[PDB]
RNA sequence: UUAAGUGGAAAAGGAUGUGGCGUUGCCCAGACAACUAGGAUGUUGGCUUAGAAGCAGCCAUCAUUUAAAGAGUGCGUAAU
RNA sequence: UUUGGCACCUCGAUGUCGGCUCAUCGCAUCCUGGGGCUGUAGUCGGUCCCAAGGGUUGGGCUGUUCGCCCAUUAAAGCGGUACGCGAGCUGGGUUCAGAACGUCGUGAGACAGUUCGGUCCCUAUCCGUCGUGGGCGUAGGAAAUUUGAGAGGAGCUGUCC
RNA sequence: ACGGGAUAAGUGCUGAAAGCAUCUAAGCAUGAAGCCCCCCUCAAGAUGAGAUUUCCCAACUUCGGUUAUAAGAUCCCUCAA
């Protein structure tokens, strides 16, 4: 459940560590985003060097929310923090190394590169 | 009514059956019944349907010509009938028969099916030219316009449905 | 179509008629097509 | 077509094909019978009348609706049947397919049938505009004295009045409401129950009218 | 007289939709449509202009196969 | 719907601007719908016509109406209803007592040019509205099931194969 | 976001007035998120007060008025979907 002004850790090696979200895109009046949804965001804390620099406006995909997801079998999955991965406006990442676990609902959105680069997919 | 003065309207081998408020016509391909008008009057001398207008008013003067043309059309279509012809100029644009109904393909995601009607006969020449034979002039014109409305002529190249002698101003866009 | 209170013939072929209580002009080309309104 | 009556028992969940979870409402459709057959030539419209839950016979010095009265007894006597709690009409059925005295069995419905379900809403009572309608509440700080009231109700001297349909407080609760295009999951003839996919209006042990959808 | 419910909201202007009043011209030597039957040529002759032979734009705008037509009314037109 | 002109009601008081809550109407149409023309190849676009059913974003700097910007959106329409709505709410603005800067004034003081601060009352009689009861009526009295003259509600839109 | 009808703009067929032509005058079609119907809910105080099924009916008595009383409700009491 990511709305405007939430802060997310970044789970790639693109260069950013902390990110603030500006907009949940989709339709007009869209308030909250969750796993698989794309957001636009700002980098509030970056790593030295790196591709992306603090103050940049970028697009990200949400992975491993805390208020996680229900599935059609009635199973649920949750995580302990909220995280995102920054993308290249083609569902591809700017980094080359995803960290932490990732949800299985990314396959339904054509994020196969992230799914492949990731460790354990749940 | 200058045309109403040409209102002899001699039938060749066809009957003319008045019934007062309406009139029926029967010939080779009979059954043409119409409620024409009451302000006008009619007469059959031997083999000539003469129509007359009263009072020399504007409305009667118009209705004279209208009724005369309608009667001539009805008898001529009962005798010889009418035929309306058109053609499909296009690439891959092809139509065909389906017994009584017609089928057409113009590059849509679905072909088109024309359901025939009474006193109407379609005729495909070479899957690019079509004729519609009938007795009702209004009916054949209506159906011709209906089928040509499916894909009218495109200006830039000419692709579409068009009559045998219709002109299409082609723009060099 | 060209709607305007001032309908006039532009070319000689462009004739003038009435339909459903409105003045129109009819020409072979449709750029001279007009009605009053 | 294909109408029946029942009591709402409760909600559970069931597992379908490929392990999918299905929330389900269980409905007891028991001892339904036909009491009357209305016709166009007599009543002006074709319909059957159905009675659902049997009650006690007539008794002298009876005070509750558990015991039938003489009119209800006579009405349920024509059809060789007992008196019933709830009686409702169905106009969507074919009237010739039914007979007076006939038993409407749950097996009229089978799995996969899309249905409409009608019933009275639960009941809440006198409620305000924030709950009875979806109105926004005012600020709770910054010096506000406007929290849960409704705002203005009209403009000014022009229209020196309030229009009708102004969404003020009042009673919210039991009104009949249909939900369209629910489906049947399965049928159990031994316990005489239907399982409906989803949720239906009303409290437990409350009447529901099930009938077939048009669309 | 009007055929719009004008009557029962204005104007510059635009059109036929009808009545009235005159003036005037068109005709069994057959009027006004519309069929088709002729469309010209020495000649674009000349400045001949991207050639153009109804058309960069100025024409020089003459006989007439003929009962009857123009150094082309006019569709046009890269020019035809 | 503006800035004004007039000075007809109201000075034994007709609450001033913004904002919140709640709406309702018009069309001179922002999106969606249908069409004609195009100096419309397609993709599109421009202009005109019909059309008011529904819908018409969240933030930064603004007292700010207004305006600029950031990100979206199918779209981020123009207006009216005492520049809708304070006996429904705030009180940022202006303007009352305090004080200060600049300017003007011999001065007391002024500007309206700036700045900090500065008390928003009311138990609803009638109409009205939202709900909910009692009485009587309806050619005998009752229980139940109903028809439906009318009335209200709903009406949006996208991406992908 | 469906589907039926009738329509707007607009496209037309036939066709005179006006031997031609013309979507129009008479006639025949098509045609929109807009109108009506279809969908949901309220609804005979709809004083026009409706319809169906079932139940009940006085001993006198112009069965009016009567004590009665019937079908049926209520008072009262235990309660809540």
């Amino acid at each position: 459940m990511i709305q405007q002004e939430t802060r997310l850790k970044v789970a790639d090696n693109s260069g950013a560590r902390e990110v603030l979200t500006i907009k949940v895109l989709g339709g007009s009046g869209r308030k909250t985003a969750n796993i698989g949804d794309v957001i636009v965001c700002t980098v509030k804390n970056a790593t030295p060097g790196g591709v992306v620099k603090k103050g940049d406006v970028v697009k990200a995909v949400i992975v491993r929310t805390k208020s996680g997801v229900r599935r059609n079998d009635g199973s649920y999955i949750k995580f302990d923090e909220n995280a995102c991965v920054i993308i290249r406006d083609d569902k591809g990442p700017r980094g080359t190394r995803i960290f932490g676990p990732v949800a299985r609902e990314l396959r339904e959105g054509n994020f196969m590169k992230i799914v492949s680069l990731a460790p354990e997919v749940l | 009514s200058r045309v109403g003065k040409k209102i002899i309207d001699i039938p060749s081998d066809v009957t003319v059956t008045f019934d007062g408020n309406h009139v029926t016509v029967k010939g080779p391909k009979g059954e043409l019944s119409r409620t024409l008008n009451e302000r006008m009057t009619f007469k059959q001398e031997e083999n000539t349907i003469e129509v007359v207008r009263p009072s020399d008013s504007k409305e009667d003067r118009t209705n004279h010509g209208t009724t005369r043309a309608l009667l001539n059309n009805m008898v001529q279509g009962v005798s010889q009938g009418y035929v309306k012809v058109l053609e499909l100029v296009g690439v891959g644009y092809r139509a065909q028969m389906q017994g009584k109904d017609l089928i057409l393909n113009v590059g849509y995601s679905h072909p088109v099916e024309i359901k025939a009607e009474e006193n109407i006969t379609f005729s495909v020449e070479k899957n690019t030219v079509v004729k519609v034979e009938g007795i009702s002039k209004e009916q054949v014109g209506a159906l011709a316009s209906n089928i040509r409305s499916v894909r009218p002529p495109e200006p830039y190249k000419g692709k579409g449905i068009r009559y045998q002698g219709e002109y299409v101003r082609r723009k060099e866009g | 179509m060209k709607v305007r209170p001032s309908v006039k013939p532009i070319c000689e072929k462009c004739k003038v008629i009435k339909r459903k209580g409105k003045v129109m002009v009819i020409c072979e080309n449709p750029k001279h097509k007009q009605r009053q309104g | 077509t294909k109408g029946i009556l029942g009591r709402k028992i409760g909600m559970t969940q069931v597992f379908g094909e490929n392990g999918e979870l299905i929330p389900v409402t269980v409905v007891e459709a028991k001892e339904n019978v036909v009491l009357q057959k209305k016709t166009v030539e007599v009543d002006g419209y074709n319909a059957i009348q159905v009675g659902f839950e049997d009650k006690k016979a007539y008794k002298k010095d009876a005070k509750s609706n558990k015991y039938a009265n003489k009119p209800a007894e006579g009405h349920a006597k024509k059809a060789d049947a007992a008196p019933k709690r709830f009686i409702r009409e169905f106009r969507n059925v074919d009237v010739d397919a039914y007979e007076v005295g006939q038993e409407v069995s749950v097996d009229t419905f089978v799995a996969g049938d899309v249905i409409d379900v009608t019933g009275v809403s639960k009941g809440k009572g006198f409620q305000g505009a924030i709950k009875r309608h979806g109105q926004s509440r005012g600020p709770m700080s910054h010096g506000s004295h406007f929290h849960r009231a409704p705002g203005s109700v009209g403009m000014a001297s022009d229209a020196s009045r309030v229009f009708k349909g102004q969404k003020m407080p009042g009673r919210m609760g039991g009104n009949t409401v249909t939900v369209q295009n629910l489906e049947v999951v399965q049928v159990d003839t031994e316990n005489k129950v239907i399982l409906v996919k989803g949720n239906v209006p009303g409290p437990k042990k409350g009447l529901v009218e099930i009938r077939t959808s048009i669309k």
